Order: C-alpha cells, then structure tokens, then sequence
DNA sequence: ATCAATATCCACCTGCAGATTCTACCAAAAGTGTATTTGGAAACTGCTCCATCAAAAGGCATGTTCAGCTGAATTCAGCTGAACATGCCTTTTGATGGAGCAGTTTCCAAATACACTTTGGTAGAATCTGCAGGTGGATATTGAT
DNA sequence: ATCAATATCCACCTGCAGATTCTACCAAAAGTGTATTTGGAAACTGCTCCATCAAAAGGCATGTTCAGCTGAATTCAGCTGAACATGCCTTTTGATGGAGCAGTTTCCAAATACACTTTGGTAGAATCTGCAGGTGGATATTGAT
C-alpha cells in the first residue's frame, strides 16, 4: 500500500519523489526527502485553503473563487510575505483608500 | 495525459472545510502555488547539496530549505509537519 | 439639476473597482495590441486564447500595483494628483529605470 | 493600437490602485509603461516559442516569461 | 576674521569626497561587534572568518548608500533638500522591503 | 568573554552621515540616524539569519565568507569579491 | 587544498585587450565571481529550457537561447555571434 | 597514439572548454550534456570577460594607473548601459559609486 | 446639523445556466522484491586560522555654540481635470468552418555516456615594481568688504 | 569687483606590500574503443485557432461648466549645518593557544537498478451554487433656511 498512506498524508509522496529525480536537482534523492517535502506542501495548501474557506463563507459563498484566495493571502501577513512577488490571477486588490484621500 | 495536484488539493479542502467547495480558476491558482513552492524548496535544497559538496538530497536538506524559504511561524509549523511525516513513515 | 461634488464619484469608483476583480481593459484593443507587439518580434504567430488572457491578467496586475506606488509618491509630495513625475519616481525606485 | 487602450480603461486601472484624480499627462505615460512591459514580456515569451520550434505562443510561454522577469503568475498552468 | 563656510558648502565637498573613494565608512570594530551580537543573539557561541565580517560590512554599506540615494530622490520629490524618515519608509515601501 | 550589549550605537552618527554623502545627500534631518540604525539592523539580522542557517546545515561552527555570500544571493544582494 | 579559479583565463584575456595593464587580487576576485555568476545564470536558464521542452540533454542551442534571454540587446547578439563562431570552428576542425 | 589538442584551442578560445564541460555535468543542469554546449558557453563567458576588461583597463588608464582595481571595474560596469543592466542586482566589493550630485542640490 | 430631493447602495428572493460534482472504465505510474553499488558518516588528526591580548598613538567621535536658511505654515488665484448629459461606434458574442499545427508513434543514424590509459593548472618560493602615502607649490574656489 | 582663506588638484619621490614570474607535483582533460539513448524525419490525425459575418449594447469620445487643487509668493521659528575644543577608543602590530576545518582512511546504511504485479487522468451523466435582475427601504450626498 501507498507510501503517502504510510506517511499519513493526502499529497503523493511517490509522485513527488519522481519529480525530484526527473527535476535535475541532485544526483540521487534520499527516501525521507519526498515524504518531508510532500507534507510541507500539503500543510501550506491546508493553511491557504482554511483561510480561503473562511474568506469564502465570510462572503456568504460556499465555493472558493480566486478572489477569496487573494483576500486570504494578502490579509495574512506571513503568506503575503512568502507570495509577495506573485500575482493571483483574478485576485484584485484589498480595498484600501489612503487617509489623506478621504472627504472632509 | 497532463497530471496536476487537483486531486490532493480537493482531499485537503474537504478535510479542513468539509462544507466548502472550490471553483476551477481557484483550483489552477492552487496547482500553480504547489508547483512554485515545490521549485523553491527543491532548488534551495539542491543548492544546499552542492554548496556542501554532497550529491544526495535528504530530508535534512529540505528542512534547511524550508527554514530559509518560509517566513517566521510558517517555518516552524512547516518544519514540524515534515518531521512528523518522516517519523510516522519511518516507524513502519 | 443635481450634481455630485468633484472627487466624490472618484472615491465611489475606487470603492467599486477595488471591490471587484474584473479585467478593466477592453479585451480586443488589448489583444490587438498584443499581436501587434508579437508581429514586431516574429511573423505569422498564433496565441492560445488563454495566452492573451495571461498577458492581460499580468498586465493589469502590474499597472494597478504601479498606480498604488504612484499614488504614494503623489501623497509624499503633499499632492493628491498623480503626475508623470510620480510614475517616474515610482519606477526609478523599483529598479525598472 | 496603443490608443486602443482607451483613457477610461487606464482611468479605471488607476482607480483600483486607490488613485483619486489623474493629470492629463498620465495617459500617455501609462501607455508607454504598458508597452515596455508588454514588450519585455512578449519578447521573452516569443523566445520560448522559438526555442520549442513552435508557431503558437502558448499560455505557458507567457507564464515562463512572467517568471523570467520576476512577475510570477498563478492560475494559468504552472 | 575668522573664515566661515556657507552651510551647504561643506556637504557638497563631502559628497564629492566620498563618491570619489571606495573605503568603508563604518569603523570596523563597532561593526564587527555589532555583527557578533546579532549572530550571538541568534546562535550562541559562533566564530567568524574575518573575510565574512568584511563581506557583511561591504554588502551593508552598499545597501545603505543605495537606500540614501533612493531616499534623497524622495526628498527632492517633496520639494525638500533634507532627507527625513518619512522619505526612507517611502523608499523601502516601493522597494518592497515592507509595503 | 564580555557581554555583548547595545552595539548598534557603535554605528556612529558621523559614520551614518558619511554613508549619506556617498549616496548623494546634502541635508540630513535629526531623526535620520535612528531610522538608519533601525533599517541596518533589520538588514543585518536577515542576512546573518540566513548565513548562520547555512553554517548550521554545514555542521560548521565558524561562519564562512561563503555562507555570507550564499545568504546575500538569497536575499538578492549578490556580492562579488569574496570566495568567488 | 587545490582550489581552482579562472584567474589564468581572465589574465590571458586581460593581456589580449590591454597588453600593458595589470590587475589587482581584489579585482581578480570580482572577475572570478563574475564568470561564475554568469555561468550559473546561463546554465540554469538552459537547464530550465531543456526541462520545459521535455528534453534530457542540453545542446549548445539551449545555451544560445539562454544567452538571448539573459543578455541585454547588443551584448546578446555580440555574444551569440562569438559563441556560434567558436562552435562552428570547433566542429569543423 | 595521436597528440592531444586542448578543446579550448580547437575552438580558438582562451577559456577552459574542458572545465566548463565538467562544471555543466557535475552541476546537475541536465542528465546529459551536448558537446557544443561547453564550447558555446566558454566563448560567451570569454566574450563578457573581455568586454568588462576592456572598459575597466580604459578607466584604469583614465585614472592614470596601470593596474585594475575594483574601483575601475565598478566605474566600467556602471557607466556602460547594458553592463549595468545585466549586473543590476549586483554590488562590487570596494566598488564605490559613480559621482552623481543632483541638480537641485547644487548652489544657487 | 437638519429639512428635502435626488441618485445610491444594499437586503431579500428566485428560477436557471454554466459549470461543478460525482461515475465508469483505462494506461501509466507506484510499490515490492531482490541484488548491487556507493555516498557520506564515524573516527582520528594535522594545522590553518580565529579569538584574545597588550600598549601606544593619533584618528576621529562627541558635545557645544552659533546662526544662515530650510521646512513649514499661510494666502490666493488661475486654471486644470471632475462631473455629466449626449451622440455614435467599436466591442461583444455566437457560432461556423477551414486548416495550419501542435502532438504521437516508429524507426534509426548520430550524438553521448562510460571506462581507462599525458599535460595544463595550481600551490608555493623567488623575484620584480606599481603606487600608497608624504610634501609642497599651482591653482582654484569661496566668502567677506 | 577685489582679495585673503582655505581647500584642491597634481607632479615628484621611493621603499614596500603586493603583484608577477619561475618551478615541481598532480588532478583532470584528452584520446580511443564500445554500449546506449535520443531526438529528430517523416507520416497523420484531432485539436484549437483564425476568419469572417452579423446584429445590439453598452461603452467611449466629446463638449461644456466650474469646484477646488496645485503652484507660486511670502514669512519666520528653529533646526540642522559649520567650527572647534577635547579626549576617548579605534586602529595597528606582533605573538600564542588551540579550537574545529579540513584532508584521509575505513565500511556499513542507504540509494540505485531492473523485474513484475493499483491509482490517477479523462471523458461522460447527475446535480447545483451564483448569476443577474427586481423591487423596496434605509444611506450617503448635497442644496437651501
């Protein structure tokens, strides 16, 4: 039975291990590397997905659209940092008007 | 014959938010996220392997790559999950 | 007749377009501009419909982010109106020039 | 074609940026920045087409050229 | 008499002077101990190749000089000649250092 | 050894105004020297953070110049002249 | 020990362009890093190209596309020219 | 047994083509390396080395000195348009800056 | 700040279409099992190279005084860009059909990879020799009458 | 429009730290001889992509009116620059202790390499959330006692 199950993960450890061999990253790839890595991606997906779902139901919707992802990443401080040089397609911007720009 | 991560993104979505779905554009946003991160982590680990004249990438390389690549509390939380997955895998 | 004081509709437009994620440039004048630029680089080309979409997405996401930084420069000079002086300071700091 | 990018379209783009008013000299400067951007990205993208011995610029090529310039884009494959 | 220079004349001198040279402007001992503190209060009980503190100071001064340039451009943009904090946080905001 | 304490004040005010000259600056507000120190520390922090992280992965106890360079590259401030 | 660098080949090219001009050790370091920096940018960019196109081998064609991508304007064509020249000179004899 | 010709000579190159070939294989850029790649690369690097060197030794002569110090290198790369552009996110140790005072800051 | 008169949102429903989700089978990977290689971890250990010290000097930091002008605060007017009704045209869209073209196999010749059998390159002495650092007149440059 | 004060530029020297050259070892190309791929070279599909073609709908261009923003002009408190005295603490130099890098062996634990014996992609049915309007009631805005 699957290596991903042995690790107790939803992300494919086997596929990731092939992606590291076919990826021209190192001559040989250890057996613990793809497991570790697949868990990290699974987690980071979860943390974005959770914050997206919160942003999704906070908007009365049950289906996560990209706008919910942009809100989820830009309102989170450390995800905005990790994905700063990144554009979310169909994401828009957070509503932000400068104070100086506001009416009397 | 093009493969993606959308199967596993959906499992993880139904895990955290069993009540919530996801649109197709948003699913491509996710795949791309997975892929981008994957490159960052793997390249940084490959460069770690070379800088120290090692030829194999171990889970250790991937960890130091995560500490270098992931800011603050994302780092500690992410380091944990892998060491958790490596330990649970190795046990049996 | 009734009229809205100047600047009011401006903030109204700001609050609408920040609320949405629609593409703001008309699709064909853009696509026409894209293929024109491609011609000047290579002839008889073809774009996936999703490739012009990608360029339009990347391009409005670039310009909107620039206008964010441009506005900050207009505010830094005790002004409220973005000028070509502001876009140049913005890009000269970013490293694009 | 650069004038196809109408002034109101530029004006909306500034609005999403949180801009209150626009000096008339902007719209030209905006079109110049817009072109240099499309120029730099499409060149790098077209190069990725020509290396593949293809005649159809795929959305991927654009993604790679965007990454190339440090404007990485999620949502269009890779 | 005694002689005096009109305020602003010595700086133009100072700009011309340090733009013509390449020496490191921070004194080396205070920068070295500053590095050891930042490192000590990160991972206790470390050592440093002398060339590593050099490379740090080189990259540091190079960074700060380029920050001042970008800062001064913001001060000029505000019809001032004096660089203020207000300018630096702007320069670093656009730079993406912390927008 | 001796306790290492408040060494950001070793970055003198004259040393800061010198760095400001070479950057083309004529008049320096009075508040600049604190902001400068604040930004330099955040800078040095982030680089020494990564430099040491390379030292740790190498199982080394001395921070090599190459560690500093791999760090500066990562942050983006690629440096020429040390360890290639 | 045995630490290799490009100091031999930088110095050969220095005597070629400026037969009367020497180079300091610090400046040779700046160069050895420059050769290495470019070498990594090009090779990495070609590594990416071959990987994008599902080809397991890096030909000199990949390097040329890398050179076009990285080098700006005239530096690119002047380079591409010099490269192709050295390749055809190599394969011929 | 025939006489050995350095690959760098065969391509008319000063830069080491055999060494560039090794550094492409042991660098993990692809599983296999074509035989024209190390040549084509060593040529490009040699070209760029030559370009930088000519502009520096020029500025070395302008400063009345016969030995290139990193100051001249920084003067060369920053005063040339494309070199500065290629080396934007790049700092030269002991490099200094190009003298550049703003117009507004000059005396009345 | 209220009293009105527009024009603007914003709450609450609602039936439907375009996508989303769930279903049925199919190669392509992934996992086992077995048999080799082999990378790097452990264990000394030689030895750069780093940490520390002392002692003297003189470079430079610090703190204080003084004030020239720079930043800020105020006023005002000309004129630029916002608002707006309006008149038309370029974009949208919805196929529809035609074909150039990315994508897939099936060979194979040519190009690479290994696997071992002669210098170019590097690490040191051993010589060379730019120029750093110190002086002083020539020459500006600056600022006070 | 001068005329000192003072700083700068620049030519001259010359021992020396640092380059350049000379010299033995040796890691690494080079050269040959097979064992594998590998990516074209043609041969052919099914996609997608271009091309009109043809209504209508917003959407854009335009011109007029003027509200209020920007830029100029003026004024002044006070901040920050310029000078100078003062004396600290950085710099310089030269020597040592020994830590801990880094060069060598030795040898299991672990990764690799085929050989054979389920999951994920893909293209259809069965839902199904949001769209996109439509009144209807506060909401925000702006003009007038």
């Amino acid at each position: 039975k699957t290596r991903s199950s042995r690790a107790g993960l939803q992300f494919p450890v086997g596929r990731v291990h092939r992606l590291l061999r076919k990826g021209n990253y190192s001559e040989r790839v250890g057996a613990g590397a793809p497991v570790y890595l697949a868990a990290v991606l699974e987690y980071l997906t979860a943390e974005i997905l959770e914050l997206a779902g919160n942003a999704a139901r906070d908007n009365k919707k049950t289906r996560i659209i990209p706008r919910h992802l942009q809100l989820a990443i830009r309102n989170d401080e450390e995800l905005n940092k990790l994905l700063g040089r990144v554009t979310i397609a169909q994401g828009g911007v957070l509503p932000n008007i400068q104070a100086v720009l506001l009416p009397k | 014959r093009k493969e993606s991560y959308s199967i596993y993104v959906y499992k993880v979505l139904k895990q955290v938010h069993p009540d919530t779905g996801i649109s197709s554009k948003a699913m491509g946003i996710m795949n791309s996220f997975v892929n981008d991160i994957f490159e960052r982590i793997a390249g940084e680990a490959s460069r770690l392997a070379h800088y120290n004249k090692r030829s194999t990438i171990t889970s250790r390389e991937i960890q130091t790559a995560v500490r270098l690549l992931l800011p603050g509390e994302l780092a500690k939380h992410a380091v944990s999950e892998g060491t958790k997955a490596v330990t649970k895998y190795t046990s049996a | 007749p009734h009229r809205y004081r100047p600047g009011t509709v401006a903030l109204r437009e700001i609050r609408r377009y920040q609320k949405s994620t629609e593409l703001l440039i008309r699709k064909l004048p853009f696509q026409r501009l894209v293929r024109e630029i491609a011609q000047d680089f290579k002839t008889d080309l073809r774009f996936q419909s999703s490739a012009v979409m990608a360029l339009q997405e990347a391009c409005e996401a670039y310009l909107v982010g620039l206008f964010e930084d441009t506005n900050l420069c207009a505010i830094h000079a005790k002004r409220v109106t973005i000028m070509p002086k502001d876009i140049q300071l913005a890009r000269r700091i970013r490293g694009e020039r | 074609n650069i004038q196809g990018i109408t002034k109101p379209a530029i004006r909306r783009l500034a609005r999403r940026g949180g801009v209150k008013r626009i000096s008339g000299l902007i719209y030209e400067e905006t079109r110049g920045v817009l072109k240099v951007f499309l120029e730099n990205v499409i060149r790098d993208a077209v190069t990725y087409t020509e290396h593949a011995k293809r005649k159809t610029v795929t959305a991927m090529d654009v993604v790679y050229a965007l990454k190339r310039q440090g404007r990485t884009l999620y949502g269009f494959g890779g």
